[PDB]
């Protein structure tokens, strides 16, 4: 009967920037009010980019720890030293160049979306594969992407911290604490 | 534009207008200050979840206009020229070819 | 009469008027034999901060109520493990010094308490009125009638005030004695 | 507001009418809007032949 | 200044002093009864405290637990309170007297005003009405002095390790 | 009397602080405080918040208001105002409170040496 109360934090009203967006109006989690201080479109873009980066990085860490390697003796290093070894090897610089060109295109997308020159949704790059045709299907698919991205972000955080703390491959089950 | 729904009211009706908003935020008092950098300071009447962005408003057009200023143009060109000279010196030191 | 934060929040903010009551008509003053409006230093005369002060009083009482129960239970049971055994940390008070910093236990408690506080901080400053001060929607056993709601509100405050004072003795008596739960010499 | 066929997340480049790649209009940076695109076509053709 | 309290007046080369250079009276006028009551009770105890430290050095009470040497003013407290001891005998006595003050002024000390403060009613020596004014100022002037005196006694005696009347 | 100085809530500014402001501010400026004068902010807010007006503020707006009002200690008291009103009177009357330079500064000697000579416009008299 009063404020549109946030579902996540029941004692804090939902921020108006969370209306009509993916995720958002199912949980409305924003107690610190970051959406009240920054554009919701930019926050959503950053969230989706972080989710995708983490979903790739978590699986990369899993594959590297479990023993999957490229057929080169230069890659016979642990996942912890993989970054430094490959930075000194060269491929990290090339990966950075390629991610740089892709991020130049992403920056153009953001600039042309925030200025309204295009009609782009925050995280949309045009890729429409396995995307439901029905609008509710699209909304719930975007929901699934967001949930998986957030889960992978937290999971990769834990994986990196535990791997550094205990020299051990991904499952960390044995360990000692 | 950014206050499409604020129920913005004038000082003369500080305690008269009560219709809150499309949200439930109470009406906000608009004070017309004479500063050009802050032409209007908005004052609240109660607790509200108002979206006030702290980010600036920049656009590609005037950022490019700033980079088109003679300082930026003649600094980028001279920086590239100096860097090219330094790179040539690294790659062909001591002008042995001469 | 416990308006839900959903609507109660519509009358929140720094009130610029005076109710005319002791502390803007807030619970905690009614004593046994009558009223015991206490404030002798006149902190409640700064009526703009009365919702804030009540929030601080409830927050302190809630921490102290757990904290006093904190110094009691380790003296009779401890978490199953060697780091918390009665031989590694004999008395309860030598726990902030033992389990802290690089150890991990206290540091994690600091972080997650920080996360909760940084999330529930907008309720302390915004959305905090003389009506919804300390109310975090967790009303399960709250009575429905107005007068009984006042008793439970009075019950929490008196218990919170008591624990605040009781915890002060608890650490002071324990530190000067190094003894189990009854901190008498 | 149409989008380019090549990069669908970017606005369709104006001044790129049908010359060759009119089906996959590809100018993210926007040199055609900054320069005389006839000169750009001449440079591209000379580069391709060379 | 501070109701009709006699802290000022008859106070030295000037007739009236009125020393309140923080405004603890004007800022909190409802507590002038409490402040006098506290100021007087502080003076009386301090005067008994100073006259205390000296007399044990000559006579000792017949309690036969206090009848022991080496109980100076730096160890008598922590020594007598036992596993109870003499210190509880004193504390219980102070409870008996302090309970009487409650009866005269009510439980919440509601009857405490700016004229009955520090007036337990023990009138044997005083006479007339102006002498009571003169004696009340003589009380405080002695009382305030001993409050600073015992303060210097306790600090100097235990810091410099004096423990006896010179306290030096 | 002046409209906005009546029934002003204590929460906006305290009574003693407001009286100190009114004393420090010259009388002619009460009706229309100039600008950048604490009284200007008092007018610009007391005409918005009060008994018949908006009785509530956001916490941040009230916080900023409390940092625009005087904090009861940055205002000259009556004796200081007398010091200024009399020092300026001495200086304009042609008399100088005699002072003597010292270690990077001057000690006031508590003497009124009549400064202007018999020819008040003469520089060497
Ligand atoms: C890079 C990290 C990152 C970023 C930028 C975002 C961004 C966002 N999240 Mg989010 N989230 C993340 C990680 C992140 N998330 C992770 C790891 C989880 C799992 C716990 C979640 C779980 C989550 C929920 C459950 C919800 C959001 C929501 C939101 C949106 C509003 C919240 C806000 O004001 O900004 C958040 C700003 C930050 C987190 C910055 C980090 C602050 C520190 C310094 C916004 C688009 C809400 C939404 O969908 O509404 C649009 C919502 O209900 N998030
Ligand atoms: C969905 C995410 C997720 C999941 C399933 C787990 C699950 C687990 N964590 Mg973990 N963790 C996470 C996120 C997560 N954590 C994050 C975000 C951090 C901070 C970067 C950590 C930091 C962390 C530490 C430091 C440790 C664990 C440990 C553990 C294990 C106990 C358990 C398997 C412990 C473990 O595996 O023991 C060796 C342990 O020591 N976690
Ligand atoms: C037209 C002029 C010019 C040219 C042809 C180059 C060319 C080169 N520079 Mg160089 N540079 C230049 C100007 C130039 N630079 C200027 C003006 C600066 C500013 C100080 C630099 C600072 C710089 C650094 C710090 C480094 C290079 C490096 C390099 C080499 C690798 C490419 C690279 O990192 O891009 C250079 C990046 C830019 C020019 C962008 C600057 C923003 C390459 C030969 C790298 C190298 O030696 O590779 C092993 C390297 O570490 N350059
Ligand atoms: C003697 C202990 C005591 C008592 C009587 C209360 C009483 C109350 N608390 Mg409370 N609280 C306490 C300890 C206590 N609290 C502690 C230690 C914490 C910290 C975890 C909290 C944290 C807390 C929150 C976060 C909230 C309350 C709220 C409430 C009120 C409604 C809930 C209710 O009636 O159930 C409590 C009744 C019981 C019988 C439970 C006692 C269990 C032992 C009520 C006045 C809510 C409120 O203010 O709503 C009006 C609310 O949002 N409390
Ligand atoms: C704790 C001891 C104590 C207490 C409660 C008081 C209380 C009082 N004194 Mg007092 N006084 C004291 C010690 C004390 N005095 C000492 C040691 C001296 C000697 C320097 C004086 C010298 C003195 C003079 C000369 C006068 C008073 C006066 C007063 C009364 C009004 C001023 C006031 O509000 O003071 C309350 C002050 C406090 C509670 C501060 C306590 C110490 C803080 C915490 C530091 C009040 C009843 C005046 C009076 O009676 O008016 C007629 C007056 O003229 N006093
Ligand atoms: C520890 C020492 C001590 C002692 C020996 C006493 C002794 C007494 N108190 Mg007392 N009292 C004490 C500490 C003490 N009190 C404390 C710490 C307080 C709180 C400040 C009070 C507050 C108090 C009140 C309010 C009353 C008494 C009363 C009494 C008398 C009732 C007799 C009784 O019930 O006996 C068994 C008795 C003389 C009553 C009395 O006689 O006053 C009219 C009374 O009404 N007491
Ligand atoms: C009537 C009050 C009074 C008097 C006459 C003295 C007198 C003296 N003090 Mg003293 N003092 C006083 C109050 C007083 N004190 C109080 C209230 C304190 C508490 C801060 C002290 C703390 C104090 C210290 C810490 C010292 C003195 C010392 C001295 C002596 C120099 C001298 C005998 C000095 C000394 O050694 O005494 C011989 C010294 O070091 N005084
Ligand atoms: C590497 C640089 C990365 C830092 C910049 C990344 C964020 C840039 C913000 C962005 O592009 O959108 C922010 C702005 C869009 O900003 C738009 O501006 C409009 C002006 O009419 C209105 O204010 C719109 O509300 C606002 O969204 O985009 C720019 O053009 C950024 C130019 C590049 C800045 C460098
Ligand atoms: C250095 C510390 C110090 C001591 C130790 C001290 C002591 C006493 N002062 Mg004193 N005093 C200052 C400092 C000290 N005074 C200062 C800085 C000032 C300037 C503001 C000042 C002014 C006055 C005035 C105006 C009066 C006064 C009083 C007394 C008094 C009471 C004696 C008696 O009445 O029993 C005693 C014992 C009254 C008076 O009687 O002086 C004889 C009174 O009228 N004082
Ligand atoms: C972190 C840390 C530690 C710690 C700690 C902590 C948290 C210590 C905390 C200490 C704490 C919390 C101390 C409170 C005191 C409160 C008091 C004294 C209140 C008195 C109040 C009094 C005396 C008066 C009360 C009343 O007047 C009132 C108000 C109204 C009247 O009607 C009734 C009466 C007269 C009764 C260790 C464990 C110690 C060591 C470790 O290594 C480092
Ligand atoms: C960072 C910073 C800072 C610092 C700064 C500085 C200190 C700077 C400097 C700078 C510099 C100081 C630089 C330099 C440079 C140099 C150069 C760049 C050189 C060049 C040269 C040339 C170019 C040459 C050429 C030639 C040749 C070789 C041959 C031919 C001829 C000629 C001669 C032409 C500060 C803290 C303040 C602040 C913050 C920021």
């Amino acid at each position: 009967g009063g404020y549109k109360m946030s579902k996540a934090v029941p004692f804090l009203p939902m921020s108006p920037a969370l209306e009509g967006y993916v995720g958002a109006e199912e949980e409305g989690f924003d107690p610190m009010g970051f959406s009240l201080a920054l554009d919701i479109r930019w926050l959503r873009e950053a969230e989706l980019k972080h989710g995708r980066i983490c979903m790739l990085a978590t699986v990369g860490w899993i594959a590297t720890d479990l023993g999957m390697r490229l057929p080169g003796p230069a890659y016979q290093v642990s996942t912890l030293e993989a970054h430094d070894a490959m930075v000194k090897f060269g491929p990290m610089a090339q990966i950075l160049i390629w991610l740089g060109i892709i991020e130049v295109f992403s920056f153009l997308a953001i600039t042309n979306m925030m200025e309204g020159t295009t009609d782009r949704q925050p995280g949309d790059y045009g890729l429409r594969r396995l995307y439901p045709k029905d609008e509710e299907g699209q909304y719930e698919m975007q929901l699934k992407e967001l949930r998986n991205g957030r889960l992978a972000m937290l999971a990769f955080s834990g994986i990196v911290t535990t791997a550094v703390l205990t020299g051990r491959t991904w499952p960390f089950x044995x360990x000692x604490x | 534009a950014e206050t499409e729904e604020g129920l913005i009211i004038k000082p003369e009706e500080a305690g008269k207008i009560t219709s809150r908003d499309k949200n439930n935020n109470p009406p906000r008092i608009v004070v017309k200050t004479n500063d050009w950098d802050i032409p209007e300071y908005q004052l609240s009447t109660g607790a509200s979840n108002q979206v006030s962005y702290i980010t600036p408003v920049v656009e590609s057009e005037d950022i490019k206009a700033w980079l088109s200023l003679n300082v930026n143009f003649f600094s980028i060109i001279i920086l590239f020229t100096v860097g090219g000279l330094i790179e040539i010196q690294r790659f062909f030191p001591d002008t042995l070819y001469w | 009469a416990r308006r839900e934060l959903a609507v109660a929040y519509e009358d929140a903010g720094i009130d610029l008027m005076d109710n005319g009551k002791f502390a803007q008509g807030l619970v905690g003053a009614e004593a046994a034999f009558g009223r015991y409006e206490f404030d002798p230093i006149g902190f409640s005369k700064y009526t703009e901060l009365v919702p804030w002060f009540r929030e601080a009083e409830l927050k302190h009482g809630r921490i102290a109520m757990l904290a006093w129960l904190g110094l009691v239970v380790p003296d009779f049971v401890r978490i199953p493990g060697e780091a918390y055994s009665f031989e590694a940390v004999p008395r309860v008070i030598d726990a902030h010094d033992a389990l802290n910093a690089d150890a991990g236990p206290n540091f994690q408690i600091i972080l997650f308490i920080s996360i909760v506080e940084l999330c529930c901080a907008k309720k302390v400053f915004e959305w905090n009125s003389v009506e919804t001060a300390g109310d975090y929607n967790l009303t399960r056993l709250f009575p429905e009638d107005d007068e009984a709601q006042k008793q439970m509100r009075i019950a929490e405050l008196k218990n919170g005030r008591l624990a605040m004072i009781a915890f002060g003795g608890a650490v002071t008596q324990a530190v000067i004695t190094g003894k189990p739960f009854p901190w008498t010499f | 507001k149409e989008t380019s066929a090549s990069v669908p997340f970017l606005p369709k480049p104006k001044n790129l009418a049908g010359w060759v790649g009119g089906e996959t209009e590809f100018d993210p940076i926007g040199f055609s809007n900054w320069f005389d695109m006839k000169w750009l076509r001449e440079a591209e053709l000379k580069h391709g032949r060379v | 200044f501070a109701g009709g309290l006699t802290g000022s007046d008859y106070g030295g080369f000037g007739g009236k002093y009125e020393w309140d250079p923080v405004g603890f009276s004007t800022r909190w006028p409802e507590h002038l009864a409490w402040y006098r009551e506290a100021e007087l009770k502080h003076g009386r105890i301090a005067m008994l405290a100073f006259a205390g430290l000296l007399a044990p050095d000559l006579f000792r009470l017949p309690w036969a637990e206090f009848q022991d040497s080496s109980l100076d003013f730096a160890n008598a407290h922590d020594k007598f309170v036992a596993g109870f001891g003499p210190m509880w005998w004193g504390f219980i006595a102070c409870g008996g007297i302090e309970y009487q003050r409650f009866r005269k002024l009510g439980l919440g000390m509601e009857g405490l005003t700016l004229e009955n403060a520090g007036n337990l009613g023990w009138f044997d020596l005083p006479k007339n009405s102006e002498e009571r004014l003169f004696y009340e100022t003589a009380e405080l002037k002695n009382g305030r002095l001993a409050m600073l005196a015992v303060s210097g006694i306790f600090t100097a005696g235990i810091f410099w390790d004096q423990h006896h009347f010179p306290f030096i | 009397k002046i409209a906005y100085l009546q029934d002003i809530p204590r929460t906006i500014v305290e009574k003693d602080a407001l009286e100190l402001i009114l004393k420090n501010t010259p009388k002619e400026q009460w009706e229309n405080p100039p600008e950048d004068s604490y009284l200007y902010t008092v007018k610009a807010f007391a005409e918005m918040y009060g008994p018949g007006k908006a009785t509530k503020m956001g916490w941040w707006d009230y916080y900023r208001l409390k940092m625009d009002m005087p904090d009861t200690t940055r205002l000259s008291s009556e004796r200081e105002l007398q010091e200024i009103e009399e020092y300026e009177k001495l200086m304009m009357s042609g008399k100088v409170p005699f002072a003597v330079p010292g270690p990077s500064g001057y000690f006031f000697t508590g003497f009124v040496t009549q400064w202007k000579g018999k020819e008040p416009f003469a520089g060497d008299q």
